RNA sequence: GAAACUGCGAAUGGCUCAUUAAAUCAGUUAUAGUUUGUUUGAUGGUACGUGCUACUCGGAUAACCGUAGUAAUUCUAGAGCU
RNA sequence: UGAUUCAUGAUAACUCGACGGAUCGCACGGCCUUCGUGCCGGCGACGCAUCAUUCAAAUUUCUGCCCUAUCAACUUUCGAUGGUAGGAUAGGGGCCUACCAUGGUGGUGACGGGUGACGGAGAAUUAGGGUUCGAUUCCGGAGAGGGAGCCUGAGAAACGGCUAC
């Protein structure tokens, strides 16, 4: 039996959602994954779409049974893609990566024209 | 040795070469822009009429007008003119560059030379708003004097 | 040096900011303005901080762009911004305003006031003088130029000013007898009645304070910002009414509140 | 939208401690002895008309296109555009 | 204003005047005088000049620094101390020039020498008093192989700028 328990939660309509801090208990499991909190916290505030959800920095307390963590809950795809920076979006899905090498990433090309 | 001709009125331009003694007696001692006639360089540039301005030599350095000596001289030159146009440079930087004299002589490579001659609603709805501030900017003067005028 | 700092590293920051020490190697460091850049708060802080209406850095950014906040009655999208004392930022999103008063221990709290209570400042004169062509104009201490004041406003004066007309409304003449809010030194924050003003030729003039609890006190002429005439102020004050305490007071305090809980 | 002109920045940051012993530096002053891009607030008539409510529009240069030099370099010359 | 021939105003002239908008974005939206992008009129961006403010700098007052007398006189023609008038500077000032006076520091340690000496906040040990340390992340200064000179710029005597040795 795992519970779900959101502390010091405020909705912002600056950035158009709600942030919270989110206090999983979890006796006899090692711990929550992000994907199953996501699907569990949906069913708490009904989002009509669980990839506005965002979870991160969680802890896993020391003697087990107890993690902690940061939750987003949007209200919108769009502000979530505004409002948020790409690798977490990366996380949840919603985008690709790139590279880099730094010779005549700029180097070469100064010195040509 | 070698001469780049062009002629801009028509906008053609190719390289020829030449290696005579007597060919080049009246291009040499001679400056850029100088007119030269065309007689001497041979039969074929009669009524052409050539003016002669740029062309480097050998090693690649250019002239420069105003160096009278068939030299190699050294010049402290600003950035943007003949002779230097140095790219990512910091505006205000100068350089001591090596560049050969203004009158034509044996030492140089390649002259190049041409042919003298041959053989709207948005602008004025700005301008009325600027109009229309400057009035009520002395609008504003005569309202905010006189109301501390009569204190 | 060869020219203007732009870094502030963060144990050099204003100690009021309380900024934790180990949370990087810089902070904000305040952007010129109305303000003396120690004696302000950033808008980075006002948000990111205090509020925590954002998390990181380009959050505040986010929140800036898209033109929210409001300082003094302008939208100002500059990050590092040093609003100041008696400033409002107002959020019409929220519809929420926020007047930048002092706390007793010298830091700058976000006091909630009403709409009515937001369309007005009140400022303190640096100097009157005259300009070109002899007209009057008043200088302020956050940078404000105002022409043809009245001709009683003098110097370390006070001054109401709507946001909305932008003129003055009404006007404090500083002298004992009336209630100040310090703003410099150690004793920021508390409030006080003038009770006395010694002049010294030369020197700084010192001020003679007495709270409304008893509490006697002094600071320096430029540290004192008159509220209202009479004991009375004109303006909102925070959860202490500006009243300075000793520690055992406050030891006493949570002492006594942990008995009801 | 690339390139390129224009603008801005590159005087901050980072590194080190050689020189330096009323020097630097610290607390404390002063500018009625000055400069200050920028921010913020305020402000701005007459240019000629013999002050009698405003009086006309330039050429030339990169990116480009093309003929080269030099062993060589964000070394460089000449021509056609805008 | 502690204190000004202060702020500031009037007047007479001067200058080969840095200046006083030939710029750019969406939005539309009242109404005819040729019913003609028609008369308008907005919200913004950028830019010029002045004052004040802010971000600062430069000079600057008082007091304070280790060892050394087997370092007691030092500076002064050639700026050493002061005066007048200038020049230069953003500005005060021997900063520099001309002329004039003969000063200025010194057993309360000048001047010189050593420092394996950047100063401070601080560090180690500490009954108390002390002793020793502080190249190093914060503040201030200084330098970019050694000197020197500069351009650009609001700001540099810049070095991931230039010129010369
Ligand atoms: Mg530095
Ligand atoms: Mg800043
Ligand atoms: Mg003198
Ligand atoms: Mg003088
Ligand atoms: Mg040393
Ligand atoms: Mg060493
Ligand atoms: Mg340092
Ligand atoms: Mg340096
Ligand atoms: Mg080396
Ligand atoms: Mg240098």
């Amino acid at each position: 039996a795992v519970t779900l328990r959101t502390r010091k939660f405020m909705t912002n309509r600056l950035l158009s959602r709600k942030q919270f801090v989110l206090e999983v208990i979890h006796p006899g499991r090692a711990n929550v994954s992000k994907a199953d909190l996501k699907e569990r916290l949906a069913k708490i505030y009904e989002v009509k779409d669980s990839n506005c959800i965002f979870v991160f920095k969680f802890r896993t307390h020391f003697g087990g049974g107890k993690s902690t963590g940061f939750g987003l809950i949007y209200d919108n795809l769009e502000a979530a893609k505004k409002f948020e920076p790409k690798y977490r979006l990366i996380r949840n899905g919603l985008a690709t990566k790139v590279e880099k090498s730094r010779k005549q990433i700029k180097e070469r090309k100064n010195r040509t024209k | 040795m070698k001469l780049n001709i062009a002629n801009p009125t028509t906008g053609c331009q190719k390289k020829v070469e030449i290696d005579d003694d007597m060919k080049l007696r009246n291009l040499y001692d001679k400056r850029i822009s100088q007119e030269v006639v065309g007689d001497l360089l041979g039969e074929e540039f009669e009524g052409y009429i050539f003016k002669i301005m740029g062309g480097c030599d050998k090693q690649g350095f250019p002239m420069k007008q105003g160096v009278l000596t068939p030299g190699r001289v050294r010049l402290l030159l600003h950035r943007g003119t003949s002779c230097f146009r140095g790219h990512g440079r910091r505006v205000g930087e100068r350089r001591r560059k090596s560049v050969r004299g203004c009158i034509v002589s044996q030492d140089l490579s390649v002259i190049n030379l041409v042919i003298v001659k041959k053989g709207t609603p948005l602008t004025l709805q700005r301008k009325r708003a600027r109009i229309a501030d400057k009035k009520k900017r002395i609008a504003k003067k005569k309202s905010e004097a006189a109301e501390y005028q009569k204190l | 040096a060869r020219g203007l700092k732009k870094h502030l590293k963060r144990l050099n920051a204003p100690s009021h900011w309380m900024l934790d020490k180990l949370g990087g190697a810089f902070a904000p460091k305040p952007s010129s303005g109305p303000h003396k850049a120690r004696e302000c708060l950033p808008l980075i802080l006002i948000l990111r901080n205090r509020l925590k209406y954002a998390l990181t850095y380009r959050e505040v950014q986010s929140i800036l762009m898209q033109r929210h906040i409001m300082v003094d009655g302008k939208v100002r999208t500059d990050k590092t911004y040093p609003a100041g004392f008696m400033d409002i930022i107002s959020i019409p999103k929220t519809g929420e305003n926020y007047r930048l008063l002092y706390d007793t221990k010298g830091r700058f709290r976000l006091h909630s006031v009403r709409d009515e209570d937001a369309k007005f400042k009140l400022c303190k004169v640096r100097s009157v003088q005259f300009g070109q062509k002899g007209i009057p104009y008043l200088n302020t201490y956050d940078g404000r130029t105002i022409r043809y004041p009245d001709p009683l406003i003098k110097a370390n004066d006070t001054i109401k000013l709507d946001l909305e007309t932008n003129k003055i409304v009404d006007f404090i003449k500083f002298d004992v007898g009336n209630v100040v809010m310090v703003t410099g030194g150690r004793n920021t924050g508390r409030v006080g009645v003038i009770k006395n003003r010694e002049k010294h030729k030369g020197t700084f003039e010192t001020i003679h304070v007495e709270d409304a609890q008893g509490h006697q006190f002094a600071t320096r002429l430029g540290n004192v910002f008159t509220i209202g005439k009479g004991t009375k102020p004109w303006v909102s004050l925070p959860k202490g009414k500006g009243i300075k305490l000793t520690i055992i007071e406050e030891q006493r305090k949570r002492d006594a509140a942990a008995q009801a809980a």
